[PDB]
């Protein structure tokens, strides 16, 4: 699960951590087994023009639930009707941007984070990696693992 | 009535740096104050008030500071929908009242 | 964007009074179930007081019969009259917008210290 993230917010993603990245954005389970990586791609993802291109999630309507794909395009509002009607009040638009340029700080520089995640439920597995191809000795009393 | 006086009335600095915004008082205005931006086309927008806190969310490129009868607000790196007009709001005595500005003008380029 | 910001925090002699303010932008109050929180330096969290949409508010033990909460609901904002700040008073103050069971607690400030002279 690869995604951008503003770099002072790269700690809220860990088991159980509270925050908005980690309550309304994406939310990993309490008990998730696997691992998050992160880049500082304070040059892949950023234009002196304003690498916004994303928008991160700062309206939500409850708390997410562990790996719930939340993509929308609403307006959070308080009152009856959203600002289609009215103006000013319970007018509020969840994708906000992020404003990614170079002469942004550390803390603000885009991070690739790249998250893996091991499901083990009724497990064929299929991927690993353990080939040993050691070199074949000859002509000695050696023990040897032909296939088994 | 304490009378409020902002500087510069206008402001055109070039894109990527900071911005410095000043408005100066004529009494003691401690450190109770807060500043507005109405962005052209709805409400103003509170960014940073009393003497130096930063709002919540609100990223660290922005800075208020000043205290007594002075103060300033200042941006680190301003984006391109940065330009709006922004007005300081004191309130020393609160108990319904309020006393605005006369605003300022920041654009871009 | 929808924030909690405070305003107040300083120094003032024990026994005295202070009041710390909360002002909100692209969410109202009015309707929102307002609480402010407090952690003292160093240590938890503790809710203070709480006020509705309707206006019955609560506070807690520690501080009950001593601070009221108001909000200008014309502007948007929140406000917390405190009196007679003792020994135990001294803490880092959070303004918060809560839900509960639909959502909890998000929106937070960064903080405002309230201590006195000793």
């Amino acid at each position: 699960d690869s995604f951008v993230i503003r770099g002072n917010e790269v700690s809220q993603i860990a088991p159980g951590q509270t925050g908005n990245i980690a309550d309304y954005n994406y939310k990993l389970p309490d008990d998730f087994t696997g691992c998050v990586i992160a880049w500082n791609s304070n040059k892949l993802d950023s234009k002196v023009g304003g690498n916004y291109n994303y928008r991160y999630r700062l309206f939500r309507k409850s708390n997410l639930k562990p790996f719930e794909r939340d993509i929308s395009t609403e307006i959070y509002q308080a009152g009856n009707k959203p600002c289609n009607g009215v103006a000013g009040v319970n007018c509020y638009f969840p994708l906000q941007s992020y404003g990614f340029r170079p002469t942004y700080g550390v803390g603000h520089q885009p991070y690739r984070v790249v998250v893996l995640s091991f499901e083990l439920l009724h497990a064929p597995a299929t991927v690993c990696g353990p080939k040993k191809s050691t070199n074949l000795v000859k002509n000695k009393c050696v023990n040897f693992n032909f296939n088994g | 009535e304490i009378v409020m006086t902002q500087s510069p009335a206008t402001l055109s600095v070039s894109p990527g740096e900071r911005a410095t915004l000043s408005c100066r008082a004529s009494q003691s205005v401690s450190s109770d104050l807060a500043w507005y931006q109405q962005k052209p086309g709805q409400a103003p927008r509170l960014l940073i008030y009393g003497a130096s806190t930063r709002a919540t969310g609100i990223p660290a490129r922005f800075s208020g500071s000043g205290s007594g009868t002075e103060f300033t607000l200042t941006i680190s790196s301003l984006q391109s929908e940065d330009s709006a007009v922004y007005y300081c709001q004191q309130y020393n005595n609160w108990p319904p009242g309020y006393t605005f500005g006369q605003g300022t003008k920041l654009e871009i380029k | 964007e929808v924030q909690l910001v405070e305003s107040g925090g300083g120094l003032v002699q024990p026994g005295g009074s202070l009041r710390l303010s909360c002002a909100a932008s692209e969410i109202t109050v009015s309707r929102n179930y307002m609480s402010w929180v407090r952690q003292a330096p160093g240590k938890g969290l503790e809710w203070v007081s709480v006020m509705f949409a309707g206006g019955s508010t609560f506070y807690a033990d520690s501080v009950k019969g001593r601070f009221t909460i108001s909000r200008d609901n014309s502007k948007n904002t929140l406000y917390l009259q405190m009196n007679s700040l003792r020994a135990e008073d001294t803490a880092v103050y959070y303004c918060a917008r809560d839900l509960g069971v639909v959502g909890a607690t998000d929106y937070w400030g960064q903080g405002t210290l309230v201590t006195v002279s000793s």
